[PDB]
């Protein structure tokens, strides 16, 4: 062979981004969280994103002998065991075979988050129990939203940059669309003096306290450091320490050169 | 010389995108053939111009499906771009019109058949076969990139060849006019990028990821993410990861981890050089750029073409009937078509 079996197109609905919670005890949600980590759709999301995720996990009861889903049915729902036992069930040619079971964890569906997927098992409930289910367009809409928040505008913590304030829109967008996350702990050393000027840093939340020899520098929400990175290769002057819990968005300044060029031939422009 | 002409070419084009083009023929026109092929969104049939006899590749959607599967505007994607985009491998769009059931586009006939069809029977292509198809990808994408154009479905089955031997890219639903970064979820599962797959918001980029993909499976005959189950394919591309073959000259492999990047601050085409990283690098160094798009260069291979309206080249389907509906469906939400 079916080596000449054509492989269709796929495509989710449409939302173009230019609320309400399910409650769940504290172990049921850590429990949750447990059981999505691993899933390719779930393991690289912020934090916020995954507790927005849990958030809209509906409560799916069953009763013993009850379908939860159907085979060639249940094309846009991801489902996670909290309770019960499950049997799991496939019909061919042909002939209907129990395949396996559930006890008391385990999810299906992850595909239909992406686009409609006709479920390929019967699941029955073997006895009282209950799950969460989520449906893919509700997923979408927390995910893509929350990344277009995210991103135009933290572009606009970008453009407040004096060294970057020449970029163009679209020079902008890519810096949007690599820079990275660090999360710091109270008195952590973010940058050391005498070190590598590898990356220029922004404070998304927290503070910053810059020294040298002491004080110099105070960061805060939407205050750049380390952004003498971008002119100059020369080791650290100063050293950035988190106060408190920190968190910096962070560009390493040869991927910022790959995308841009060097810094300072924008800086040239007229 | 190149960047001049993308300027005429960006003039040609946003004349024809503001001031577009409209219900240009009838049903009743043409005689239905042959079904050349169905998929997901859409089917394809051969048609024949009933006053002069000329024969064209018709497109017909169905306007109630479209509006279930929650794409009418991608429909209005496909022919406003087609309309008025114009280079030497993209099938011009000849004709377009609606019905109270359909709508419909009438594109040249590539009797050719698909690239799909003749690489599944051939198993690969040599590197400089699969060369020659490759550059006017490149070129395309050059061409429709610097209209803000994205295509979003390269794959062998996308990509038709005419009598010359050269390509024709075909399918453009999911093609669109992207300025900033767009967010559906679409192309062939085998051909996402990373970001795509993860709702992150792109442009461009994936278009290039796409054509890493494609490179790799015409030399190799196989693409490089693969498996059962298709959360496993977007777990192998989500890591990027590729195992090459080991007949992948090292030119080759060099081309491809630099498109099979999932680190845009990487990845070919998305860098300041752009797409020159890619035209000017040493796989492509036996590659004459103008000649190639003056069409001057032996294809390493030739359809066979028996005559006007010969399918050989083309797999045979179920044929269904065009049914037109006496009530008009959706009219509102396609009133621009």
């Amino acid at each position: 062979i079916n080596r000449f079996t054509r492989r269709a197109s796929v495509c989710a609905e449409a939302y173009n981004p230019d609320r309400i919670i399910h409650p769940k005890t504290d172990d049921q949600r850590n429990r949750l969280q447990e059981a999505c980590k691993d899933i390719l759709l779930f393991k690289n999301l912020d934090p916020e994103q995954m507790s927005q995720v849990l958030d809209a996990m509906f409560e799916k009861l069953v009763k013993e002998g009850e379908h939860v889903i159907d085979q060639g049915d249940d094309g846009d729902n991801f489902y996670v065991i909290d309770r019960g036992t499950f049997d799991i069930y496939v019909k061919c040619d042909g002939v209907g075979r129990c395949v396996g079971n559930y006890d008391n964890r385990g999810s299906f569906g992850e595909l239909a988050l992406m686009y409609n997927t006709p479920k390929a098992a019967t699941i029955t409930a073997t006895s009282p129990g209950a799950l969460w289910g989520l449906d893919r367009v509700t997923f979408r809409r927390i995910i893509v939203k929350n990344n277009a928040k995210k991103r135009k505008m933290y572009e606009s913590f970008i453009e407040s940059l004096p060294f970057l304030k020449s970029l163009e829109v679209s020079e902008r967008l890519k810096v949007v669309d690599v820079i990275g996350t660090k999360v710091y702990n109270d008195g952590e050393q973010i940058i050391a003096q005498g070190d590598l000027a590898d990356s220029f840093f922004i404070v998304e939340s927290g503070e910053v306290k810059i020294t040298m020899k002491v004080e110099i520098a105070r960061c805060f929400r939407g205050q750049y450091f380390g952004e003498l990175a971008l002119v100059t290769n020369k080791p650290r002057a100063a050293s950035a320490h988190a106060i408190g819990t920190v968190k910096c968005l962070a560009m390493d300044v040869q991927a910022f050169e790959r995308l841009l060029g060097p810094c300072m031939e924008i800086m040239k422009r007229n | 010389s190149v960047k001049e002409f993308l300027a005429k070419a960006k003039e040609d084009f946003l004349k024809k995108w503001e001031t577009p083009s409209q219900n240009t023929a009838q049903l009743d026109q043409f005689d239905r053939i042959k079904t050349l092929g169905t998929g997901s969104f859409g089917r394809v049939m051969l048609v024949k111009h009933k006053e002069s006899g000329n024969h064209y590749a018709m497109k017909i959607l169905d306007k109630q499906k479209v509006v279930k599967l929650k794409q009418i505007e991608h429909t209005l994607n496909e022919k406003r771009i087609l309309q008025a985009v114009n280079f030497p491998f993209l099938v011009k769009l000849e004709f377009s019109f609606k019905d109270n059931s359909n709508l419909y586009m009438v594109m040249e006939y590539v009797a050719g058949g698909e690239m799909f069809s003749h690489l599944r029977r051939i198993g690969r292509f040599s590197e400089p076969h699969a060369r020659f198809y490759a550059a006017q990808i490149v070129l395309t994408f050059e061409y429709l990139h610097s209209l803000d154009l994205i295509y979003r479905d390269l794959k062998p089955e996308n990509l038709l060849i005419d009598q010359q031997g050269y390509i024709q890219v075909t399918d453009f639903g999911f093609a669109k006019r992207v300025k900033g970064r767009t967010w559906t979820l679409c192309g062939t599962p085998e051909y996402l990028a990373p970001e795509i797959i993860l709702s992150k918001g792109y442009n461009k980029a994936v278009d290039w990821w796409a054509l890493g993909v494609l490179i790799y499976e015409m030399a190799a005959g196989y693409p490089p993410f693969f498996a059962d189950q298709p959360i496993q394919i977007y777990e192998k591309i989500v890591s990027g990861k590729v195992r090459f073959p080991s007949h992948f000259s090292s030119d080759l492999k060099d081309l491809l981890r630099n498109l099979l990047q999932v680190d845009l601050t990487k990845r070919f085409g998305n860098l300041k050089n752009g797409v020159n990283d890619i035209k000017n690098h040493k796989w492509f160094a036996t590659t004459d750029w103008i000649a190639i798009y003056q069409r001057k260069v032996e294809a390493p291979f030739i359809p066979k073409f028996k005559g006007p309206g010969d399918t050989s080249n083309f797999d045979d389907y179920e044929e269904e009937e065009i049914r037109v509906s006496i009530n008009e469906k959706c009219g509102k939400e396609f009133t621009e078509f």
